Order: structure tokens, then C-alpha cells, then sequence
RNA sequence: CGCUCUCUGC
RNA sequence: UGUGGCAGAGAGCG
């Protein structure tokens, strides 16, 4: 309830004119007050529409000011062009900045003038520095200047923040004012004709610098920001890659004193174990060279902080490192060219000096792993291998990007890259031919996509046809669904938390063992991911083919095999001007159904093969190896105690034993820590990388101005929890500026906190961070009922595509691969399901969402609507709340910190109740009926459809099950058992279980099975209504936790809930 | 004291209620709170000292009222209560707990 | 359907609301079993 | 008279009138109001007199 | 005859029906309608005559 | 379970 | 009407 005051001050500051007028609009769920709001509205518009002073009425209608709820504020203000400079000249009295063109290796990666690199606009491209966000730099500057203006009279630590950010913003505004501000077009692009006389990389530098200086709260933050902002203006290729590299060594220097553990059964369990840090001597010399590069690039204060920290190697000063490790990735992306980014990967050194003893074992281990994965389904003759074709055609992801193509649906032309639409096209013209796999050769090389991420290389993406997916689908699904019952993969270690993705950095650590951890992200072009990998899988397929007798399965397996045959020789379309290059690349990357598990397999075989060579010089027992695609760590335990020389020699042996296979590596051995791209542990404490650029994006999505405010707030929340903290007021300023909409050149509307923070399809943020909010009042109920009525909208483009011939044909062809006695129950169902993935096509989503926003605006302008009773969640919570009773409590501190970078209130909760004892309610459609259909088919009929289908007679249900391949005897047994009344109740239990509101970012981490939280929740037991008592206890926990987060103190609760309200609520439970 | 809420937790986990039943045990839980135990503790002593007689008001559908009335009628002499009140209490107890 | 003493419907006592909603539950469940058979 | 609502809730309290399981026990509550009591009291006596 | 629904309440009362628990007495209430009973009564005599 | 977003190995 | 993906998990819509 504070946002709106900052909104008012922002409006007053930005416009400032006599002509700038401000027009509230209100609402109330109470008839009389609502009609008085209507009145107020009318009279205000009239008075505005009559050149009368508006300031007189504002006293008379005090009632609206006290009890009504705000929606929005309108604004009539004229063009007033160029006001940014007219404000900004004062905050720019320092000296501007000069680039240094002789820093980056390439020529165009320097921050030189555009015209020196792009004389013609026809060859200009903003894609090498595109912020890719529908908000301007001028917007960012306006926000910064307003913040600076309002914080112009404070005298505290706040003033030290203001002086620091003022000096930084002076450096920035000095750099911009040297030339001026670029002006956005309607699309938020920056054309050639504005950037012609300015540096090419000024905008990204500006945005990133704003993001950094808005995240300054201390002196060391100021040092970091001044030392990165002045070098990120020139260096754009060797900065985040440089400073983020030493961290991998630093983790091997932090003594553990107190630890968190994880079980095989995936539960945290703290340990007071102490572990030293047996670091060798030569890695310090490496680290010094890295700091020498750091100083040689032009960094002075931040080497000083890393060198004076090593005098003590304490863990209390250590979050600084983590802080630094996050300050590197908030400088922007290194959006270089498709060509040179591919050539970062497409440099190869293949040699006739490697072993053969290694590759043969490698091939065999891959073979064996494949057989372990595939023994059960290949043998027991599973439907999904038999019906692999249909399985892949249902699971066609509708963003999949195979080969842009000119289509026509009746009377249109479409340039879709989506493979579902391509399949719809190819079914009609007789070209659908999944058994005949296309080649990938000179006659048909592959396109590319570009994956950028700061501090690392630009990675590449294959863009394949749609036959390869269909071939790979069934086998890879059985592989995943097997190996998540098994070690060595992220599918087994993943839900949200600690006790997961790693969960065994910290069992097998002491002064007996070590751990070798290794980044393997460059190992895609390597000589060990070519021929042996493919031939190993091919051999395994031969074994598995001889391990079955049915013929569709042999066909599917032979097609997967032939896919690996064709992918063994693979060329790559890349244009360059007029001519087209195609390069020999017979190796592995993503853009495939297979890449994750197969890379994990190959790395597993590789590390298992390497690890049988250290045994020639050491005695150890391998306790654990873990592989998640392109990373790997192995722990190993010894017959004796560890030394510095053994770690060093082991590292050299690892490096040279990879060198024997012509494989580059930075071998890293340690005792307490690891480092990988996204996270790391030091001293038995998990930190994380907070490298999510807010004001600069990777690529250009398809969302609106609106939703980008929500993504930016989500990234803010994440980065804040991770450690990187930005000023929340700035984020709110951006949200209002991005939800602002131009109805004309001079009319502009601004919504309020009570529209953006309400649970709907229009939610953007929350009134109190780290807490979703619900509604006990009339008013949230009112607007939620209103907005739920409006979420359901239409798309004429979708309507005409779904009314064409190819869509009908597609449903029919899907159908005819199965039985032919259901025509109005599933064909409509499959069409309704395909509709859920036609919306991926951007113009459909844009039509629907622009229509949705227009429907919103035609009740933001004029008064509001009651929406006719359509029930939602807050209706229920409104009835649950008035039988609670609070009392002040006092919990002690008995739980350990193991995520230091969190805010102190969240940590205080962790420091008073426990971290996660994880639970499960359903691992997907478990109840009675989908685990039969998923055994005889793959089809996934929606629970709406089942809730209807069970309500029908038992005859056409019997027909429907027989139509899905099932025999008659099991249907007869199902009807005789009388389970349909049970699966009504199980399905409605599953409907209440669909409430996903346990995992938003702060509820993600808290343990609700705690005894300390539970003794506060004194709700007596009634019985025979499990859903209600479940949700009541859950909701009471959420009340306690949210009060704790927002206020720190604790409370107890009590709900002597009447039986009458249990029953009155029971019918609204299992609806909506 | 024991808090009202934890005592109700113990009693409710004992009684094993049913949210879909018209039970003869929800009425036990009426008025268990403090500020009344205080009131009774204060009233008994004040009345026995001042020798002011004191009536009763109870609902025969509740059966913990009559069970605590047993203790009450034991530790307080019968003539301290007005006649019709304890007669109703005794009659209730004899009719629906004993015979 | 229901032939309660309708003076009892006035009361916001717990037992009265309980009785009303329980009686509606019985009648709607009777309709559930009738729909179950008769389909 | 004895109160209608008090007597109704007392009887339903005695009977354990469940909501889930059917019973032969809802039907005892049919016609427990006053204005029928007086009708019977006036009917028996009027019939025996006449 | 008795109407069907008046008898369905009695059969449900003797066969006390928990909504959740599948006691199989639902099957006892299957096919109880009128004009199936006339069908049987005609069928038996017509067959034993024919 | 169908789609957008968050990052994740790519 | 000019186009940047595979799978893991967490939210928001059916």
C-alpha cells in the first residue's frame, strides 16, 4: 500500500506541466459507495472536459478517499519532446569517457562509432547489441533521475548511497550527454539513423551500468561498480570470462566448520564435521597469473580485495567473492556473430596419436549403459516402442524450429519454423514418411541458432528436421523414466531445493578422500564425442534388437540406429553475404531428443575409463561419480590421509590422461568445494550465481510490455534471494513504466498496485516480496471474479487454422493409426489438445493477448462490472479466515545457516524452523485410470474429460476403453469392481492437489513438516474430509510464515472450525 | 494455566470427532476458555465467604457439565446452592450417567 | 424436498446450520444414487 | 412448550444423524414443530368428546 | 404399484449407502424401474403357455 | 498431462 | 507477413 504514493510522485516529477493533470478512478464492492464512485468519475471527467480547476472536488468526496480502492491514474499531457536532456544536464557535470579500441581481439567487438563499422543502414544490425526488451534506456534514466531527486534531502547511510549512485550516474550521464539519447521507434528498436554518430555498444553498457549502480549498498559495491562500469565501456570479450574463472580455485581454500549433508533418500541432516582444505601449491601460481591478467586488463581494487582476503582465508569475509562472482554477469551479453560464435566451437584438432585401449572401453561402457537403460522395455515389448511414430507425433513441441517454410492455410501465407505445422502440411501432400529418414549431407546441411550467456562462449543449436525427433522419442522417454530411478543423473536429483541437484558434495568429504571436479562444456567438438560414441550406441542397439522378437520395435530401434548413422556425417548451413558455408562436423550437440542423457552417458563412460588409470599409481575406492551433461565430479577415498603432493600429481595425471585421448581440460582437484556454471559450495554452505541480466535480455521474445515487467520482477526476486540485491523502488518504477500504455500521443494510463498484485493472468508482482498474497476482502474477490471472466478469449487466426483441411486431416490421421469406433469423444479431444500448442505461434498469442488487454481497458476507463458469481480461490479463503485467532509466541534459534546470501528475515525463518523434509502428493495422474492408458497407449486425456466420461453410462465408457486398444475382460472387471464412484473422488482430490502454491521462491525452501511450526498450528482434527483439513493446516502455516516474513515476529493459531462451515465449504472445494 | 488452544487439541485428539455427524460431544468444548475458570474460582470462594447462595444454569445435552458438577457438588456443600438448581443437576446426573 | 420447522432456519446457532446443510447433503446424495442407477 | 429448535438439536444430538451414510433416522424429524402438537391435543379430545 | 422412488428411499435406508465407501449394495438397486416388471410378468406366463 | 516465463546441461 | 531451439525442474493459463 505504498507503491501508489511513489506512483503519484513519479507522475508529478516526469510531466511537471500546467497541462499535466491527474485523474483517479476507484471501485468498491458495495453498491452505494460504487454508485458514488461512478458519480465521482463522471463529475471528474466533465470538469476535466470543461477547463475547470479540478482541485476543488477532491475534498467533497472524502468517502471515496477513505474507503474505496484505487485502480489507475490517467494523464492528459502533450508531446513535450526531448524532456530527458532538459532534466538530465544537471546530473552530467563530470567529464565523459573515452573508449580504447585496442583492447578486444576482434574489430567489431570494440565500442567504436557505428559508422566506422556499418556505413550503410542496409548492412546495419542492432542484433550484436540488442537489449531485447520493450523498455527504453531513456525510461531507465528517467527512473534513476526520479529516485535521485526524491532521495535529495535524506541524511543517513541513505545519503552515502545517494552520493555513491550520484557519482556513478554522473559518469554515465557524462558519457551519454557527450552525444545524446537514442530515440525508440514503435517497436523499441534503435534504427541506424540515430546510432550513426554514437558508439555501437553504448546502450547495453548504459543499461547494465544502471542495473549495477541500482544494486549498490556499500563501499565495496561502489568500488566494484566504478571498476566494472569504466572497463565495460571498452572491454566486451575478456571481462566476465576473466573475473569469474578464479572462483573455481577459491572453493578449495575454505575450511568446513559445520556442514549440511544429503541422504540417498534425499533429506538434509546437518553435521558438525570439520574438514581442512588440502590445496596444492601450483594452483596458487595459476591463480596469481589469473590475477595478473585481471590487473593487466585494468582492474586495481578488486585484485586487491582478492589478495588481501587470502591472508586469513576466512568464511565470514568470503560472501564478497560470491558477491563479486555475481557482479560479473550483470554487465551484459557478448552478443557476437553467428559465424565467429560457431567458429568458437568449430575448431578441431583430431590426431592419430591417441590410444585404442581407451576408445574401445569407452564404446563398451556406452553400450552397457544403453543396455541397462533399455533391457526391460525392449524385452517386455512395450506399446511405446511399437507405437513410437504416434508417440512422437503427439509430443511434437510447437516451438521446435525445423527449417523455416512458406505455407498456405486456405487464403494465407505463413513462415512458420514449427514442426507441428510442418507435419500438418506434409500429411496432406503425401510427403509424411517417417520410416525413410532424410540424409544430412552436402545435399541438405543443417541450420543454426545462437545460445548466449554472459561470462562464457556463445553456444550453438542444431535446427533439425521433424523425423529425427519421432525416431528418438520413445527410446529416450524410456531412458529418462528408467534412470530417474537410478543414480548419476539430474532427473534423479531434481525438484527444487538443497537435498537435491547435488546432494552428495558433502557425505564423502574428510581428510581421507578428495574430489576431482571438471568443466566439460567445450567437449562437443572433441575427438571422443565423434565416431566411438555413435558406434557404441549403434552396437547397443544391435544387442537390444537381438534381445526382442516383435517387429515395430525392431523398426524403431533400426531407425534410431540409422539416425546415428546419418548424424555421423553432418554438415551445417551458415550464410555469409551471398555464398553459403557448410562445414564437416561429425560430432554431438543439442537440438535433439537425445543430447542430455547421451552426453551424461558418454561423460560417465569417459570418467570411468580415465579413473582406471589413476589406479596404476594410487589405491582408492570410488564412492560416487555424478554427471549432468556437460559437468562432472567424482569423489574418491583412500587407504591413507591426503597430502598436497598427491592432489597435485592426481591433477597432472588427470590432465595428461585426457591428453592421451586428445582432450583439453582444466583439471581441478579439491577437498571441500566444486565449481560449475550455476552454483557452488564452500565451507559446507551453498552459494549461487546471480547472473540474470534484468534490463538486457538474451533474445527477443514474443510477450507484451506487460509481461516483461513480471519476468523482470521474477528475476529480481531470484537475484535478491541468490544475493544480488537491486533497489526495489527502481523495480516498481520500471513496472509502472512498462505497464503504462499510450492510448493516444498525449493520453496515457497508469494502473495501480491492486491490479498488478492480484492472482490472475495479469499478475506482475506482490505487495510484499517473497510472499504471494491472497484476498480476505470483498475487493480482491470483486476484481478477481471480474478478471477470471475475461481470461477466456478467442483467436480468429486459430479459428481459421483449426477450420482448414490440414488440421482436420491431421486429427483423422492421428486417429486412424488406432481403432475406428470413436469420432465425437477423442477427435475433438485431440483437436482441443493441439489447440493448446497452436498458441505457441506468436500471432495467435498476440491476437489473444492484445484482445485481452483491450477488454481490460474497456473497464479500466469506465466503471466496473460484477461478473456474475464465477467462483475463485479468494472466495474460499474469505470464508476460512474469520475463525482464526492469533496470539504472540516466541520460537528459539536452533537451526543452522547454510544459505548465507539470503535476506535476514528468510534466514531468520531458516534459523528458527528447518529446511526441507521433502514431500510428494502425486507424481502425475497417479490415481486409477491414466496409469492403465499409459501402459496400453501414451494418450493423456484431460481430467475434465475424465470427470465428464465417468459421469456417462458404463457402455460407451466400455467402448471408449476398447477403442484405446484395451481388451474386454479388463473393462468388464473394472465395471464389476465399481471403481467409477471411487475415481470421481480420486479425481476431485487430484483437482485440489493441483494447487501449486508452495513454490514461488521463498515457500520453495521452508519446511512445513517441522515440529516447531506445527506446535503453533493448533487446529483440532475432525476426520472424513481430508482435503479440507489438509488445506486448512496448510493455509494456517502460510499465514504464520507470511506474518513472519513481513514482520519477523511469530504467532500461534487456533481454528475451532464449525462442522457447518466444513460442509458449506466442501462443495466449493471440489469445483473450479 | 494451560492455554485454551492446546487443551482443546488434547481433547479433540481424544474425542475423535466427525465433521459429517450430529455428535453428542462437540458441546463438551463450549466455554473451555480462561477468564471463566478464573470467574468460577473467584465466584465459589467469594460466595462461600459471603454466604451468598448461588444457582446453576446448565444444558442437559452437555455431559461434561454434569461430570464436573459431580466434583462441584462433592467439594461444595449442597445447601450452598439453591434447591431447584441442584435438584435439576442431581436428577440429570442420575438419569443420564448412573442408572 | 425438505419439511423442516422453518422457524429453525432463522437461527445462526451451530446445530441449526449444521442440520440444514446435513439435510441438503442427504437429499443431494439421494439424488446422486438415483442418477447412478437411472443412468 | 419445550423449545422446537432445542428439542430438534437435542434429538439429532442423541441420534448421530450422519450425512454420508443413509439412515432410517432423518425421518424421525418429520413434523416435530408446534402447531401440530396443538392440533393433536385438540383433535384427540374433540374426537373423544364428539 | 408403489412408485419407484418411494421404494428407492426404503431400499436405500435398509442398505445404508456411504457415498465414499463402495459397499456393493448399489448393485441391489439396479434395474428396479417399472415396465421391466411388467415385461417379466408377461414373459414368464407367455413362455410357460407357449 | 498441452502452451509462455525462470534458469538449468546444451 | 522477414525469426533463434532439445530435455530437467518451479510458477501462470486449459
Amino acid at each position: 500500500g505504498k507503491y501508489n504514493l511513489i506512483l503519484s510522485e513519479y507522475l508529478s516529477f516526469i510531466y511537471n506541466s500546467q497541462s499535466a493533470v491527474q485523474i483517479p478512478i476507484y471501485y468498491s464492492s458495495n453498491s452505494e459507495l460504487e454508485n458514488r464512485c461512478i458519480e465521482f468519475h463522471s463529475k471528474c471527467l466533465e470538469n476535466s472536459k470543461n477547463g475547470l480547476s479540478l482541485k476543488k472536488l477532491f475534498v467533497e468526496y472524502s468517502d471515496v478517499i477513505e474507503n474505496a480502492t484505487l485502480l489507475s491514474i490517467l494523464s492528459y499531457s502533450y508531446d513535450k519532446y526531448n524532456a530527458v536532456e532538459r532534466k538530465l544536464v544537471k546530473y552530467a557535470k563530470g567529464k565523459p569517457l573515452e573508449a580504447d579500441l585496442t583492447v578486444n581481439e576482434l574489430d567489431y567487438e570494440n565500442n567504436k562509432i557505428t559508422s566506422e563499422l556499418f556505413p550503410t543502414a542496409e548492412e546495419y544490425t542492432d542484433l550484436l547489441m540488442d537489449p531485447a526488451i520493450l523498455t527504453s534506456l531513456s525510461s531507465n534514466l528517467n527512473a534513476v533521475m526520479f529516485w535521485l531527486e526524491k532521495h535529495e534531502n535524506d541524511v543517513a547511510e541513505k545519503l552515502k548511497i545517494y552520493k555513491r549512485r550520484l557519482d556513478l550516474f554522473t559518469i554515465v550521464a557524462s558519457t551519454v550527454n557527450k552525444y545524446g539519447v537514442p530515440r525508440h521507434n514503435a517497436k523499441y528498436r534503435y534504427e541506424y539513423e540515430v546510432m550513426k554518430d554514437k558508439p555501437y555498444y553504448l546502450v547495453t553498457w548504459a543499461n547494465s551500468s544502471i542495473e549495477m549502480l541500482m544494486s549498490v549498498f556499500s563501499h565495496e559495491d561502489y568500488l566494484i561498480a566504478r571498476e566494472l562500469i569504466v572497463l565495460s565501456y571498452s572491454n566486451r570479450s575478456t571481462l566476465a570470462k576473466l573475473v569469474s574463472s578464479p572462483m573455481s580455485i577459491l572453493v578449495a581454500l575454505v575450511d568446513i566448520n559445520g556442514t549440511f549433508i544429503t541422504n540417498e533418500e534425499l533429506e538434509l541432516e546437518f553435521s558438525n564435521k570439520y574438514v581442512r582444505a588440502i590445496v596444492p601449491d601450483q594452483t596458487f601460481d595459476e591463480l596469481k597469473q589469473m590475477l595478473d591478467n585481471m590487473r593487466k586488463a585494468g582492474l586495481t581494487d578488486i585484485p586487491k580485495m582478492i589478495q588481501d582476503w587470502l591472508v586469513d582465508c576466512s568464511i565470514e569475509k568470503f560472501p564478497l567473492m560470491a558477491k563479486i562472482y555475481s557482479w560479473s554477469f550483470h554487465v551484459g551479453f557478448r552478443k557476437q556473430k553467428m559465424l565467429d560464435a560457431a567458429l568458437d566451437q568449430l575448431k578441431t584438432e583430431y590426431t592419430e596419436d591417441v590410444d585404442d585401449e581407451m576408445y574401445r572401453e569407452y564404446t563398451m561402457l556406452i553400450r552397457d549403459e544403453v543396455v541397462k537403460m533399455l533391457e526391460e522395455p525392449v524385452k517386455h515389448d512395450d506399446h511405446l516402442l511399437q507405437d513410437s511414430e504416434l508417440a512422437g507425433l503427439l509430443s511434437m513441441s510447437s516451438a521446435s524450429n525445423g527449417e523455416s517454410r512458406q505455407l498456405k492455410f486456405g487464403r494465407k501465407t505463413i513462415f512458420s519454423t514449427k514442426k507441428n505445422m510442418h507435419v500438418m502440411d506434409d500429411m496432406a501432400n503425401g510427403r509424411y514418411t517417417p520410416g525413410i529418414i532424410p540424409p544430412v549431407n552436402v545435399d541438405k546441411p543443417i541450420p543454426l541458432g545462437r545460445r548466449d550467456v554472459p561470462g562464457r562462449r556463445t553456444r550453438i543449436i542444431f535446427i533439425l528436421p521433424y523425423e529425427y525427433f519421432i525416431a528418438q522419442h520413445a527410446v529416450v522417454e524410456k531412458m529418462l523414466i528408467y534412470a530417474k530411478h537410478t543414480r548419476e543423473y539430474a532427473e534423479f536429483y531434481s525438484q527444487s531445493n538443497q537435498l537435491l541437484s547435488y546432494g552428495d558434495v558433502t557425505r564423502f568429504l574428510s581428510n581421507n578422500s578428495m574430489v576431482l571436479y571438471t568443466d566439460v562444456s567445450q567437449w562437443d567438438s572433441s575427438q571422443h564425442n565423434t565416431q566411438p560414441f555413435r558406434k557404441g550406441i549403434i552396437m547397443g542397439l544391435d544387442m537390444l534388437a537381438n534381445m526382442t522378437n516383435d517387429a515395430r520395435v525392431i523398426q524403431t530401434l533400426n531407425l534410431y540406429k540409422q539416425t546415428q548413422i546419418n548424424l555421423m556425417d553432418s554438415y551445417v548451413q551458415i550464410p555469409d553475404g551471398n555464398v553459403i558455408k557448410k562445414i564437416q562436423y561429425g560430432a554431438v550437440a543439442s537440438g535433439e531428443k537425445q543430447t542430455k542423457a547421451a552426453n551424461s552417458i558418454a561423460n560417465l563412460a569417459l570418467i570411468k575409463t580415465v579413473l582406471s588409470r589413476i589406479s596404476n599409481k594410487y589405491s582408492f575406492a570410488t564412492k560416487i561419480i555424478r554427471v549432468d551433461g556437460d559437468d562432472n565430479y567424482a569423489v574418491l577415498q583412500f587407504n591413507t590421509e591426503v597430502t598436497k603432493q598427491m592432489v597435485q600429481d592426481v591433477s597432472n595425471d588427470v590432465r595428461e590422461t585426457y591428453a592421451r585421448m586428445n582432450t583439453k581440460v582444466k583439471a581441478l582437484v579439491s577437498t571441500v568445494g566444486i565449481e560449475i556454471a550455476k552454483r557452488y559450495i564452500a565451507g559446507g554452505k551453498i552459494f549461487f550465481r546471480a547472473g540474470i541480466n534484468l534490463l538486457n535480455n538474451e533474445k527477443k521474445g514474443q510477450s507484451t510490455q506487460w509481461d516483461q515487467a513480471a519476468v523482470l520482477y521474477s528475476n529480481y526476486i531470484v537475484n535478491r534471494l541468490r544475493g544480488f540485491e537491486t533497489d526495489r523502488e527502481f523495480i516498481l518504477t520500471k513496472i509502472m513504466q512498462m505497464t503504462s500504455v499510450a492510448i493516444t500521443g498525449s493520453l496515457r494510463l497508469f494502473p495501480s498496485e491492486r491490479v498488478l498484485t492480484t492472482n490472475s493472468t495479469f499478475k506482475v508482482f506482490d505487495s510484499e516480496d517473497f510472499i504471494i498474497e491472497y484476498g480476505t476482502t470483498d475487493d480482491e474477490v470483486y476484481i478477481q471474479r471480474a478478471f477470471m471472466s475475461l481470461s477466456s478469449q478467442k483467436s480468429g487466426i486459430a479459428d481459421e487454422i483449426a477450420a482448414s483441411s490440414t488440421f482436420k486431416n491431421y486429427v483423422s490421421r492421428l486417429s486412424e493409426q488406432l481403432l475406428f469406433s470413436k469420432n465425437n469423444i477423442v477427435s475433438r479431444g485431440i483437436a482441443l489438445t493441439e489447440k493448446a500448442k497452436l498458441n505457441s505461434y506468436a500471432p495467435i498469442s498476440l491476437e489473444k493477448r492484445r484482445a485481452q488487454i483491450s477488454a481490460l481497458l474497456t473497464m479500466l476507463q469506465k466503471p466496473v462490472t460484477f461478473k456474475s458469481s464465477k467462483i475463485t480461490i479468494n472466495d474460499i479463503l474469505r470464508d476460512i479466515k474469520p475463525f482464526f485467532t492469533v496470539n504472540e509466541a516466541h520460537l528459539p534459534i536452533q537451526y543452522q545457516k547454510f544459505m548465507p546470501t539470503l535476506p535476514d528475515n528468510v534466514q531468520y525463518i531458516i534459523q528458527c524452523i528447518g529446511s526441507r523434509t521433502y514431500q510428494i502428493e502425486d507424481d502425475g495422474s497417479k490415481s486409477a485410470i491414466s496409469r492403465l492408458i499409459s501402459k496400453y497407449s501414451v494418450y493423456k486425456p484431460s481430467i475434465e474429460e475424465l470427470y465428464k466420461v465417468i459421469s456417462l453410462h458404463e457402455n460407451e465408457i466400455q467402448l471408449y476403453l476398447i477403442s484405446l486398444g484395451i481388451p474386454k475382460i479388463d473393462a468388464d472387471t473394472y465395471v464389476g469392481s465399481k471403481i467409477y464412484s471411487q475415481d470421481k473422488y480420486r479425481i476431485l482430490e487430484s483437482y485440489v492437489y493441483n494447487l501449486l502454491s508452495i513454490n514461488y521462491g521463498c515457500y520453495q525452501l521452508f519446511d512445513f513438516n517441522s515440529p516447531d511450526l506445527e506446535k503453533l498450528i493448533r487446529i483440532p482434527f475432525k476426520g472424513k474430509i481430508p482435503a479440507v483439513t489438509f488445506i486448512l493446516h496448510l493455509y494456517a502455516k502460510l499465514e504464520v510464515i507470511n506474518h513472519a516474513i513481513k514482520n519477523g515476529s511469530w504467532i500461534s493459531l487456533f481454528c475451532n472450525y464449525p462442522k457447518s462451515e466444513m460442509i458449506k465449504l466442501w462443495k466449493k472445494m471440489w469445483n473450479i | 494455566l494451560v492455554s485454551t488452544e492446546a487443551q482443546i487439541q488434547k481433547m479433540s485428539q481424544d474425542l475423535q470427532l466427525e465433521a459429517l455427524t450430529i455428535q453428542s460431544e462437540t458441546q463438551f468444548l463450549t466455554g473451555i476458555n480462561s477468564q471463566a475458570a478464573n470467574d468460577c474460582f473467584k465466584t465459589l470462594i467469594a460466595a462461600m465467604l459471603s454466604q451468598r447462595t448461588m444457582s446453576l444454569d446448565f444444558v442437559t445435552t452437555n455431559y461434561m457439565s454434569l461430570i464436573s458438577g459431580m466434583w462441584l457438588l462433592t467439594v461444595v456443600p449442597n445447601d450452598m446452592f439453591i434447591r431447584e438448581s441442584l435438584v435439576a443437576c442431581q436428577l440429570a446426573i442420575i438419569n443420564t450417567i448412573i442408572y | 424436498e425438505i419439511k423442516i420447522a422453518d422457524e429453525v432456519k432463522k437461527s445462526n446457532k451451530e446445530e441449526s446450520k449444521q442440520l440444514l446443510e446435513v439435510l441438503k447433503t442427504k437429499e443431494e446424495h439421494q439424488k446422486e444414487v438415483q442418477y447412478e442407477i437411472l443412468q
